[PDB]
C-alpha cells in the first residue's frame, strides 16, 4: 500500500538530527512505474552524510577494484599505505585464466607500502625505483597501472611525470591513475576517473595500426567482469550467434584486447554505470555505437540475443534463432524444477551500480517478486531504467544507511535478501535468507543461460534451506 | 626515573648553546643524558661532539629504501661527558612538514632501542618560531613531558614564549605535557630580569634561571665547545650548573595561562621596551 | 550447457569442451599472449636462487604483504567495549573494507561509521565532519560511547582529533559527559596491530589520566588483562576460564568475544557484552596488569607503568608448554590463588599427547609467518614439540623482537637452521619455500596462492599449507579456535601432526606403487 | 595581465615594512596591488591600512565554522593609494599548519573574484624562518611566479635567503617560479651592500636594491603608515621608489645556485664578519692551550 510504505518511510526518519533527515528523505521513495524522470521521485550521486554506516566504499575501490584490477596481464600498484591494496587482495571474483606472478597477476597485491618517510618527501623517487623492480622480477607484465591511494593528491607527488619518464625509459606503457579515496562520493567516480585513464593512456595505441584483420560480426564486450564466469558463460552464447568478440572489458581481459576494441563494429554494454564513459567516447572518436543489454534469466537473455543480432545482417538473425532454440529445453527445465519452489517468494535487493534493476527479470522467471531495490551509488539515469522494471509501491532507496535497511527490512519482510557481505550476517541472525549478490555467494556464474540454472539452484537451495525453521529454541 | 625534556624557544638567541650548555652541566654532575636536536638548522649537538656538523637522521633517511636500513651507530654519537647525541634534520627545503620529519626520527630511536634503561634524562632541542602543529607534534605525541622555554626580553622571543604555552595548553586536557619555566637567556637588555619573571608570573610558571651574557661563552664555542667543558672554572660554568640543579629539583609543572597580545604589550610598555601609542598622530603627515 | 538435475557451477562448468574451445579461440585471437615455453622458462626462472636474491634487493616494491593498516586495528579493539560503535574519522572506503575484511573472517556482522570526509576536507579539514557525524551516529545507532580512530587522509591533512571532539561538545553536537575516546592511527606507521595499541592506550587514558589521584594499586583485588589484536574466539575464552578455574579475580580489558559470536536466534544485536567503562575507570586499582601480546602493547605499557603505577610482568604471550607454564605461575605470585589441581592436570594431558606424537613431528621443517606475538609463540612451541621453523617471516616485525627471537631460537638445537625475517612479504616467502623447501607452511589463507604456485612446479616440490592466523577466508568457523594456553597448543598440536599424517596419506594412496606404506595404524 | 610576486625573508629584519612601503610606491605611481599577508608575526598590512591589527581569514573562519561564510569586504581592505589587503591568520598556535592557512586565503579570494586582471600586481608577504612545505605553498600552488629575498648582511639573515633559494629550485623545473633578487635590508654594518652583491652573484640573481636604514622609517611606523604616505618628500622615499621602479622593469628571474654551508661561511670570514676557526686548537680545554 503506497500509503503504508509512504508511512515507513516517514517513521524510519524521525530517529535522525534535522540535517540528516531532510537530506535521507530524498534519497527514499515509493515506486512509481509510470515516471521516466526518476529525479522527480528520488535523488542520487550525492555525498554520504557522516556517522550513518552507509555501505558505500571509495573511488580507489571503483578504479582498482572494479575497472583495472581484472586485467590479467598488467600490474597494478595500489599506491600508498598498505592497507588499501590488502583489503581488496582477491576479494573481487573477477575471474580469469592465467599463470599468476609469471603472465598474469589479478590476484597478487602490488603496493609502495608508505611508511612515514614517505609522506614527509613524497614518494615519486620510490615509484620510479618500484617500477624498475617490478620489471626486473615480472617481465612478462605488459603494462603497469599506478592506482593512487588517498595520501597521494594530498602531498603533491607527481606521479603523472614518473608515468611518462619511465614509460619512455622501459618503453612501456605506464597509467598513473588518481582514483584517491577521497575523491567523489562514492566508487562511482572511481569508475569515471578510471576510464578516462584507460582513453588517455591506453585506448589510441593502434590508433594508426592497421595490422588487425576485421570481421563485421567484431563487437566488444564492455562492462563485464566475469564474476564467477559471468563474461565466458555470455561470450558462448554471442559466438555461438555468429559474432566475434574482440574484447571483454575488463573480466578475463588482456591489455591487447582493450588496444584492439577501436577496430570492433559495435560495443554491447552490460555495465551501464562503469562503462558508459568510454563506450560514449568511442562513438565520438571511431564511430563505434554502442547498446544495452541484459543476460540475467532466459526473458532478458533471449530479447538480448534478439535485439543485438537485430544489428546485423540475417545470417546473424538465423544463427540468433538457432541459439535460442537450442537452450529453450535447458531453461524451461531449470524453470519447471525450481519455478514452482519460488513462486510468489518476495526479495529485497541493494547493490551497486546495475544489478539492482538487473537481475529483476531472473527473479520474475522464477515467479517471484522484487519488493524493495536501491543502489549504493547509482545515478539517476540508472534509477529512470530503474523505475519502469519495479512494480508499483515497491521501496527504492540510494545510499541506504544501516539502520534504514535494517527497519525496511523488519516491516516489508521479505522471503528473501540480495545484497553485499557487510549485510549478509545482520539478516541470517534475523531468519532472513540472504544471497551475496556481488560475489555470487562464491556461486556462478549468473549470466547467461548457463548461469541461470546456477541462479535458480541457489535462490532454492537458500530460500527453503531447513535452517530457518530453527531460529528459535522450542522452549520458548 | 628518565625524565623527558624539550626546550622550545625564538632562534636566534642562543637557545641551543644555553641547551648544550645545561646537558653538559648534567653529564659533568654525574647524569646520563641523550640530545635530539629537532631544529631543521640541525646545530644542536655541534659542541658536545666538537664538530662541524652531525649527519641527520632525515638525511641518511632520504638516501635509504627504509629508514631501519639506517644504523643507530651512524646516527648516535656519543660526545662530552658521555651524552649522546642525535640530530633529526629536515626534509629538503619546501617540500615535506619540518615537524613529521621530526617525528620520524624520534620515532626511529624509539624502536632502535637508543632509549637506553640507564639514561636520567632526554632532551629535545625544538625550534619555536612558528609553534606550528608541526613543531608541536612532540607535545602532542607526549615525546616529552617537561617544556622549558629559551626566551629573552624582546617582543618576538616573549611573543613566541606566549606560542609555546598555547601549543601546550592545546594537549593540556588530553595528556601530561606541562611548562616546567621560562629560562632568560640574557641580550642585557635593562630590566629584562623582572620583566621575564613577570612574564613568569602572569603565565602562571616561573623563570627558572636567568642565563647572563658572558664573552667566555664565545671563546668556548670558536672551539666547538660548551662552556662546562672549555672552562670549568669560568664564571658562566656556574651558571648553567645552576640552571642544570634547578632542572632537576624542578617541581613546578604546570599547564600555562597564555597572555593576551594587548597584556603583552602593556608588559613590554612597562618595562620600556616598548612605548605607549600616541593614537592622535596615528594617520597624519607633514 | 547444463543438465538440469546435475548444475555445474564455474568448476568444472568452463571445463565442458565447448568452453574449452572458446577460451583457445580468445586467447590465440586476442590475447597477444606469451608462448606457453616462454611462460614455463620465466616461472622456473622464479624458483631459483638467482631470482631469489633479486627479489631480496627490493627496496621500493612491496609484493603480497602479510600485514594491514593501523585503523583495522583500532576497529578490533573498540569492537570490545561495552554498546561502543568504532568510528574512523575520514575517508569512507576505508570503512567499508575494514568491515569487510573481518566479515568475511568472523562471518559476522561487524559495526562500524565514518564521517565521510570527502574532497572539499582535503583542503580545510575535517571538523564539520566530526561535529555531524558524532551527532548522526549518537542519535541513529545509540551506542554509549563512541571511540575515534582515523584514516591517512585525515592523518595526512593534519586534523586534530582532540580539538575536533572538544568543539563538537563544546557546541552541542553531542553530550559533553558522553565518552568519545580517541586515537590518532596513522597507516603509514607501523601496522594493524599498532592502531589497536594506540586505540587501547587512547582508551586508557580517557577513563583514567585526570582522575588518578583517586586510585590505590590493588585495592579492587583483580588482575587487567590486556589481549591486544586477536582474531580467535578461543583466546579471550580460555583467558577467562583459567582464571576463573584459578579463582583469581581479573578484568579483561577489550573483551570482543560476545559482540564477534551471537546467536541467531531472530534477532540481530548490534552490541553484546564488552569490556564496560566502570571496569576502565576502575582498571588502575587492580593489582597489576598482564599483556599477553607485549610486542604490539608498547605504547599502552609505558601508560600503565608510568601512569597506573603497575609493575608490568616481563611475561611471553602464553603459547606452548612453557609460556602457559609462566603465565600461571606469574598469575598466581601476584594473586596469592594456587594453581588448581584441574590445570596441573591439564599440562600433564598436553605433555601426554606430545609424548604421542613426537615421531611424527621430529624434525619436520616448517616456513611461518603472521604478527610478532603469535609468531615467536608459534616457534617456542614448534621447538618444543622437537621441530625445526626454518623461515619465520614477521613482515611488520622489527629489530628487537628480532632479536628475542633469535634469542629463544639460540637456546634450542632444534633452532639451528632457522632464519627470522623482518619487513619481507608473501613474495619473498615464496623465493624462501622453493630454494630451501620446508616439509609445510604455518600461515593465514594468502598462502594458498604459494601453495599452488610450488605444485605447479612439481607434486614433489609442492608445501602444504596449514591454516593458524588471520585472516583466514576459505575455511569455515576456524576462528572458534584456540591458539592459547594448554588448550590452544594440544590444539595446534593436533593440527599439525594431522596436516602430516594426511599429506603421507596421500603420498602413499597409489595403489600397487606407494600403497604399501598406507598403514591402517600410525 | 597580472604579477604575482612574493616577498620572503627571516622575521625581525624588517621585511614587512619593507614589503609595505614598496607597495605603496608602486601605488602612487599608478599600479593596482594587493597585498596577502601570510606571516604569523608580522602583519603586513598595519602600515597600509593605518590599522593597529587587521582581521585573518582564519581568525573570521572560526567565528562561523567555515570559510564559505565570509564576505570580500570583511577581509579584502583598501588602503593608501588604493592597494587591497589580506592577512591569511597565521596556524593556531599547536594545531595549525601556515601551509593550509595560505592556501584558505587563495581559494576565498580566487571565488569572490578579488583575484582578477583589474590587478597589476599581488604580493604575498611570506615568512622564510624556516622554509617547509607549509611556507612554500605560494610557490607550489604556482602562485608567486617573482620571488623577491629581503635580506640583511648576516649569517641567519643570508642563510635563509638561502634556503628560500632551495625551495625555488625544487619548484623551478615543475612550474614558473624564479628569484627575481635580493632585497637588503641595511643594518648599518660595513661593507653590507657588498656582502650581498657578492652573495647575490654567487645564487645567481642580483641585490635589486640596498635600502637604507633611516629614522623617518620608523617615524612613519608609529603612526601606522609607510614613508610614501608619511613623508613622500623624504629621501627614503625616493629609495622605495627607486625600488619599486626596478621591480616593475625587472627582467631578471632565474632559477639560482643555492651554495653550501662551508661557501656561506668562507664567505662571512672573507668579509670578517666572522672568526675564524683554528683548527688546531678545536676541542682543546683554555688549561691546555
Ligand atoms: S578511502 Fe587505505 S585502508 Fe584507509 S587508512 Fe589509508 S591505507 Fe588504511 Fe579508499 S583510497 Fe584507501 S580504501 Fe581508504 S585508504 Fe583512501
Ligand atoms: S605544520 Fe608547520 S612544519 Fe609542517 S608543513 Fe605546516 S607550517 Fe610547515
Ligand atoms: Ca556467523
Ligand atoms: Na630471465
Amino acid at each position: 500500500s503506497r500509503e503504508e510504505v509512504e508511512s515507513l518511510i516517514q517513521e524510519v526518519l524521525e530517529v535522525y538530527p534535522e540535517k540528516a533527515r531532510k537530506d535521507r528523505n530524498k534519497h527514499l521513495a515509493v515506486n512509481d512505474p509510470a515516471v521516466t524522470q526518476s529525479k522527480k521521485c528520488i535523488i542520487s550521486n550525492k555525498k554520504s552524510q557522516p556517522g550513518l554506516m552507509t555501505i558505500r566504499g571509495c573511488a580507489y575501490a571503483g578504479s582498482k577494484g572494479v575497472v583495472w584490477g581484472p586485467i590479467k596481464d598488467m600490474i597494478h600498484i595500489s599506491h600508498g599505505p598498505v592497507g588499501c591494496g590488502q583489503y581488496s587482495r582477491a576479494g573481487r571474483r573477477n575471474y580469469y585464466i592465467g599463470t599468476t606472478g609469471v603472465n598474469a597477476f589479478v590476484t597478487m597485491n602490488f603496493t609502495s607500502d608508505f611508511q612515514e618517510k614517505d609522506i614527509v618527501f613524497g614518494g615519486d623517487k620510490k615509484l620510479a625505483k618500484l617500477i624498475d623492480e617490478v620489471e626486473t622480477l615480472f617481465p612478462l607484465n605488459k603494462g603497469i597501472s599506478v592506482q593512487s591511494e588517498c595520501p597521494i593528491g594530498l602531498i603533491g607527488d607527481d606521479i603523472e611525470s614518473v608515468s611518462k619518464v619511465k614509460g619512455a625509459e622501459l618503453s612501456k606503457t605506464i597509467v598513473p591513475v588518481r582514483c584517491e579515496g577521497f575523491r567523489g562520493v562514492s566508487q562511482s567516480l572511481g569508475h569515471h576517473i578510471a576510464n578516462d585513464a584507460v582513453r588517455d593512456w591506453v585506448l589510441g595505441k593502434r590508433d594508426e595500426d592497421t595490422t588487425f584483420a576485421s570481421t563485421p560480426y567484431d563487437v566488444a564486450i564492455i562492462g563485464d567482469y566475469n564474476i564467477g564466469g559471468d563474461a565466458w558463460s555470455s561470450r558462448i552464447l554471442l559466438e555461438e550467434m555468429g559474432l566475434r568478440c574482440v574484447a571483454q572489458w575488463s573480466g578475463d581481459g588482456s591489455i591487447s584486447e582493450i588496444e584492439l576494441t577501436p577496430k570492433v563494429k559495435l560495443n554491447l554494454v552490460h555495465c551501464y554505470r562503469s562503462m558508459n564513459y568510454i563506450s560514449r567516447h568511442m562513438e565520438e572518436k571511431y564511430g563505434i555505437p554502442w547498446m544495452e543489454y541484459n543476460f540475467f534469466g532466459p526473458t532478458k537473455t533471449i530479447e538480448s540475443l534478439r535485439a543485438i543480432a537485430a544489428k546485423f545482417d540475417e545470417s546473424i538473425q538465423k544463427k540468433c534463432e538457432e541459439v535460442i532454440a537450442k537452450y529453450k529445453p535447458e531453461w524451461e527445465a531449470v524453470v519447471a524444477k525450481y519455478r514452482p519452489r519460488l513462486e510468489g517468494k518476495r526479495v529485497m535487493l541493494y547493490i551497486g551500480g546495475l544489478r539492482p534493476r538487473h537481475v529483476i527479470g531472473a527473479y520474475e522467471d522464477l515467479g517471484m517478486e522484487v519488493v524493495g531495490t536501491g543502489y549504493e551509488f547509482a545515478h539517476n539515469d540508472d534509477y529512470d531504467r530503474t523505475m519502469k522494471e519495479m512494480g508499483d509501491s515497491t521501496l527504492l532507496y540510494d545510499d541506504v544507511t544501516g539502520y534504514e535497511f535494517e527497519e525496511f527490512v523488519k516491516r516489508i519482510k521479505p522471503d528473501l535478501i540480495g545484497s553485499g557481505i557487510k549485510e549478509k550476517f545482520i539478516f541470517q541472525k534475523m531468519g532472513i535468507p540472504f544471497r551475496e549478490m556481488h560475489s555470487w555467494d562464491y556461486s556462478g556464474p549468473y549470466h547467461g543461460f548457463d548461469g541461470f540454472a546456477i541462479f535458480a539452484r541457489d535462490m532454492d537451495m537458500t530460500l527453503n534451506n531447513p535452517c530457518w525453521k530453527k531460529l528459535q529454541a522450542p522452549w520458548e | 626515573a628518565m625524565r623527558q625534556c624539550a626546550i622550545y624557544g625564538k632562534g636566534g638567541i642562543g637557545k641551543s648553546t644555553t641547551t648544550q650548555n645545561l646537558v653538559a652541566a648534567l653529564a659533568e654532575m654525574g647524569k646520563k643524558v641523550m640530545i635530539v636536536g629537532c631544529d631543521p638548522k640541525a646545530d644542536s649537538t655541534r659542541l658536545i661532539l666538537h664538530s662541524k656538523a652531525q649527519n641527520t637522521i632525515m638525511e641518511m633517511a632520504a638516501e635509504a629504501g627504509t629508514v631501519e636500513d639506517l644504523e643507530l651507530e651512524d646516527v648516535l654519537k656519543a660526545g662530552y661527558g658521555g651524552v649522546k647525541c642525535v640530530e633529526s634534520g629536515g626534509p629538503e627545503p619546501g617540500v615535506g612538514c619540518a615537524g613529521r620529519g621530526v617525528i620520524t626520527a624520534i620515532n626511529f630511536l624509539e624502536e632502535e632501542g637508543a632509549y637506553e634503561d640507564d639514561l636520567d634524562f632526554v632532551f629535545y632541542d625544538v625550534l619555536g618560531d612558528v609553534v606550528c602543529g608541526g613543531f608541536a607534534m612532540p607535545i602532542r605525541e607526549n615525546k616529552a613531558q617537561e617544556i622549558y622555554i629559551v626566551c629573552s626580553g624582546e617582543m618576538m622571543a616573549m611573543y613566541a614564549a606566549n606560542n609555546i604555552s598555547k601549543g601546550i595548553v592545546k594537549y593540556a586536557n588530553s595528556g601530561s605535557v606541562r611548562l616546567g619555566g621560562l629560562i632568560c637567556n640574557s641580550r642585557n637588555t635593562d630590566r629584562e630580569d623582572e620583566l621575564i619573571i613577570a612574564l613568569a608570573n602572569k603565565l602562571g610558571t616561573q623563570m627558572i634561571h636567568f642565563v647572563p651574557r658572558d664573552n667566555v661563552v664565545q671563546r668556548a664555542e670558536i672551539r666547538r665547545m660548551t662552556v662546562i667543558e672549555y672552562d670549568p672554572k669560568a664564571k658562566q660554568a656556574d651558571e648553567y650548573r645552576a640552571l642544570a640543579r634547578k632542572v632537576v629539583d624542578n617541581k613546578l609543572l604546570v599547564i600555562p595561562n597564555p597572555i593576551t597580545m594587548d597584556e603583552l604589550e602593556e608588559l613590554l610598555m612597562e618595562f620600556g621596551i616598548m612605548e605607549v601609542e600616541d593614537e592622535s598622530i596615528v594617520g597624519k603627515t607633514a | 550447457s547444463q543438465q538440469v538435475d546435475k548444475i555445474k557451477a564455474s568448476y568444472p562448468l568452463f571445463l565442458d569442451q565447448d568452453y574449452k574451445d572458446m577460451l583457445a579461440k580468445k586467447r590465440d585471437g586476442f590475447e597477444e599472449k606469451y608462448p606457453q615455453d616462454k611462460i614455463d622458462e620465466v616461472f622456473q626462472w622464479t624458483t631459483t636462487k638467482e631470482y631469489q636474491e633479486l627479489n631480496f634487493q627490493r627496496e621500493a616494491l612491496t609484493v603480497n604483504p602479510a600485514k594491514a593498516c593501523q585503523p583495522l586495528g583500532a576497529v578490533l579493539c573498540a569492537l570490545g567495549f561495552e554498546k561502543t560503535m568504532p568510528y574512523v574519522h575520514g575517508s569512507q572506503g576505508c570503512v567499508a573494507y575494514f568491515r569487510s575484511y573481518f566479515n568475511r573472517h568472523f562471518r559476522e556482522p561487524v559495526s562500524c561509521v565514518s564521517d565521510s570526509m570527502t574532497e572539499d576536507a582535503a583542503v580545510f579539514g575535517g571538523q564539520q565532519n566530526m561535529k555531524d557525524g558524532l551527532q548522526n551516529c549518537k542519535a541513529t545507532y545509540k551506542p554509549d560511547m563512541i571511540a575515534v580512530s582515523t584514516t591517512c587522509m585525515a592523518e595526512v591533512i593534519g586534523d586534530d582529533l582532540n580539538a575536533f571532539i572538544n568543539n563538537s561538545k563544546k557546541e552541542g553536537f553531542i553530550p559533553d559527559e558522553f565518552p568519545v575516546p580517541f586515537a590518532h592511527t596513522p597507516s603509514f606507521v607501523g601496522s594493524h596491530v599498532t592502531g589497536w595499541d594506540n586505540m587501547f592506550e587512547g582508551i586508557a587514558r580517557y577513563f583514567t589520566l585526570k582522575s588518578m589521584d583517586d586510585k590505590v594499586v590493588g585495592s579492587n583485588k583483580k588482575i587487567n588483562i590486556v589481549p591486544g589484536f586477536e582474531t580467535y574466539l578461543g583466546n579471550f575464552r580460555v583467558i577467562k576460564r583459567m582464571l576463573s578455574e584459578m579463582g583469581v579475580g581479573y578484568s579483561l580489558l577489550s573483551d570482543p568475544e560476545e559482540v564477534l559470536d551471537t546467536p541467531a536466534d531472530g534477532q540481530f544485536r548490534m552490541y553484546a557484552g564488552g569490556t564496560t567503562q566502570e571496569e576502565m575507570k576502575d582498571a588502575p586499582n587492580a593489582l597489576n596488569t598482564v599483556l599477553l601480546q607485549p610486542w604490539h602493547l608498547e605504547k599502552t605499557k609505558k601508560f600503565v607503568e608510568g601512569t597506573w603505577k603497575h609493575e608490568v610482568p616481563k611475561l611471553n604471550i602464553p603459547m606452548g608448554l612453557d609460556w602457559t607454564d609462566e603465565f600461571l605461575m606469574k598469575v598466581s605470585e601476584i594473586s596469592g590463588q594456587p594453581i588448581p589441581a584441574s590445570l596441573t592436570k591439564e599440562r600433564g594431558r598436553l605433555v601426554d599427547m606430545m609424548t604421542d606424537s613426537h615421531t611424527w613431528l621430529h624434525g619436520k621443517r616448517f616456513a611461518l609467518w603472521g604478527d610478532p606475538d603469535f609468531v615467536m609463540g608459534l616457534v617456542k612451541f614448534l621447538l618444543e614439540l622437537g621441530c625445526e621453523p626454518v623461515h619465520i617471516l614477521c613482515h611488520n616485525g622489527n629489530k628487537r623482537w628480532k632479536k628475542a627471537v633469535d634469542a629463544i631460537l639460540a637456546a634450542s638445537p632444534y633452532g639451528k637452521n632457522a632464519t627470522v625475517y623482518i619487513g619481507k612479504d608473501l613474495w619473498h616467502l615464496r623465493s624462501l619455500v622453493f630454494t630451501d623447501k620446508p616439509d609445510f607452511m604455518i600461515g593465514n589463507s594468502y598462502g594458498k596462492f604459494i601453495q599452488r604456485d610450488t605444485l605447479h612446479k612439481g607434486k614433489e616440490f609442492e608445501v602444504p599449507l596449514i591454516r593458524i592466523g588471520f585472516p583466514i577466508f576459505d575455511r569455515h568457523h576456524l576462528h572458534r579456535s584456540t591458539t592459547l594456553g594448554y588448550e590452544g597448543a594440544m590444539q595446534i598440536l593436533t593440527t599439525l601432526v594431522n596436516s602430516i599424517l594426511e599429506r603421507l596419506d596421500e603420498e602413499t594412496r597409489g595403489m600397487q606403487a606407494t600403497d604399501y606404506n598406507h598403514d591402517l595404524v600410525r
